[PDB]
């Protein structure tokens, strides 16, 4: 598997990095979303990842989303495909 | 076959797990005939529990606990007690001293039930406590085969501690001997506990120095630190799905600075009963840290920051805070002072929790407490080694950079990215 490997873009950053990944690991996709001392803040990291377990939760006034991949180069935040 | 170990002064009781308080049922050497009166169940493992030094010459409230734990974690086996009461309720190195004759009689007990019913040595684990430890010692070492285990539970120090290794606990007296280290506090030869590796596996829980929930507020209070060791391996009977994490390190201090969290062959172990049998050439020293009540476990985790500034500023014993967010739960406001904190530098330390937070998420960093600007440093990111789940997480500000202020709104940093080291 190839997964999308990048940490904390902006919103409106893609993902140039790519990395092989190793046996038994998925891709992943970790969304934040909240105020920050900038404003409202989107940001998006994505990385192979061993175990991947779907979340979501707000932690204190920040929804964190995690999502998962079985298919290459699909670790890519829904507003952008 | 009576007349032979008619000499033996110590009484070996077979509790049951209905009966775990008194000795009721004794199997006496040399009459083959008490063993099936007793109901020892042949099929079975034994544990055989030595107790230590009683200022009353009575059982202390440990052993009815320790016995109920035993038979609770395996119920199929035989939980034996050790009366040396009356050599153990001396002045301490008459006592001491005592360790052999008990030694002598629990190995020709060993031997007798050998000998007599082809009874499996393999099959035998002993636990001491404190004089204890040592009895268990002197007795594996008379053993015609090895016994399987012997634990230590924070084996007795004065005297002990510059004795040679006949005239003690010692790795060479079982096939594995794994021992809790719990009071160590004092100059050598005058600590409670031994200070010194004399197992296999040497776990130093909290330093080993002395135990949380210790502190000021028969003789109870001035032996929770020693008798901890007991309940520290009760609650790993207690709790089979999860052992609490033992660390190897070069020292109690490096340890602290949370350069001890590996895994990697035999570097970390579980304490207590779900131990791995490893046997090695030199003793692996290991740390931990501990709750203050029963479940002791702990999760550790190694915070690394690096702290960029403009100018070349230095600021000595600051406060801060530390905050964990994970999908299970969270951990909030978790202190630790730096001794110095510089422009461009990296510090490294120890954080630990009660809480199962699960896999983090969030980090929160507060920096705690006009004729001076308050101090400042720009941090990006944030790594953390989690020493139960073997993970090294990172870190990274939510903006380009975490303004990380004095007495100011604390730093967030949010996971980017993850790694298993298994
Ligand atoms: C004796 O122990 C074995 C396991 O070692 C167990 O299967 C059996 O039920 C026990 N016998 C009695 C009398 O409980
Ligand atoms: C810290 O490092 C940055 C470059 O990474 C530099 O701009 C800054 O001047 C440095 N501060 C000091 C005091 O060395
Ligand atoms: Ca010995």
């Amino acid at each position: 598997l190839r997964c999308y490997t990048c940490k904390s873009l902006p919103r409106d950053e893609r993902c140039d990095l790519t990395q092989d990944c190793s046996h038994g690991q998925t891709c992943t996709t970790l969304i934040a979303h909240g105020n920050t001392e900038s404003g409202l803040l989107t940001t998006h990291s994505t990385w192979c990842t061993d175990s991947c377990q779907p979340i979501t939760k707000t932690v204190e006034g920040t929804q964190v989303t995690m999502t998962c991949c079985q298919s290459s180069l699909c670790n890519v935040p829904p507003w952008q495909s | 076959q009576r007349r032979d170990f008619i000499d033996i002064e110590s009484k070996f009781a077979l509790r049951t797990p209905e009966d775990t308080a008194e000795d009721t049922c004794h199997l006496i050497p040399g009459v083959a005939e008490s063993v099936a009166t007793c109901h020892f169940n042949h099929s079975s493992k034994t544990f055989m529990v030595i107790h230590g030094w009683t200022v009353t010459g009575m059982y202390e409230s440990w052993v009815p606990k320790l016995v109920a734990a035993l038979y609770k974690r395996e119920p199929d086996s035989n939980v034996i007690v050790v009366d040396w009461l009356s050599r153990a309720q001396e002045h301490y190195p008459v006592s001491a001293g005592y360790t052999k004759l008990v030694g002598q009689d629990v190995a020709r007990f060993i031997n007798w039930m050998e000998e007599e019913f082809n009874y499996p040595l393999d099959n035998v684990h002993l636990l001491g406590y404190s004089l204890g430890a040592h009895a268990a010692g002197i007795a594996g070492s008379l053993t015609n085969k090895k016994v399987n285990r012997i634990t230590g539970l924070d084996p007795a120090g004065p005297n002990f501690e510059y004795a040679e290794a006949p005239s003690r606990l010692s790795p060479d007296d079982a096939d594995f001997v794994d021992v809790l280290h719990t009071f160590t506090r004092g100059s050598p030869g005058r600590s409670i506990g031994i200070q010194k590796p004399v197992g296999h596996v040497d776990i130093y829980p909290n330093g080993g120095t002395f135990q949380p929930g210790c502190n000021i507020g028969v003789d109870q209070l001035v032996k929770c630190s020693h008798e901890r060791s007991i309940h520290l391996f009760i609650d790993s009977l207690l709790n089979e799905e999860n052992p609490s994490k033992a660390y190897r390190c070069s020292s109690k201090e490096a340890f602290e600075k949370g350069l001890c969290l590996s895994c990697r062959k035999n570097r970390c172990n579980n304490l207590g009963y779900e131990i791995n049998k490893v046997r090695a050439k030199r003793s692996s020293k290991m740390y931990l840290k501990t709750r203050s009540q029963m479940p002791y476990k702990v999760f550790h985790y190694q915070v690394k920051i690096h702290f960029s500034g403009t100018e070349s500023e230095t600021h000595t014993n600051q406060a801060f805070e530390i905050s964990l967010y994970g999908t299970v739960a969270e951990s909030e406001n978790i202190p630790f002072t730096l001794p110095e904190v510089s422009t461009n530098k990296t510090y490294s330390f120890l954080i630990y929790t009660e809480v199962d937070i699960g896999e983090l998420l969030m980090l929160k960093l507060k920096w705690k407490s006009d004729w001076w600007s308050s101090p400042g440093f720009a941090i990006q990111k944030i790594r953390v080694k989690a020493g139960e789940t073997q993970k090294k997480v990172i870190f990274c500000s939510r903006e380009k950079v975490s303004h990380l202020q004095k007495g100011k709104a604390p730093a967030v940093f949010v996971k980017c990215h993850d790694k298993s080291l298994n």
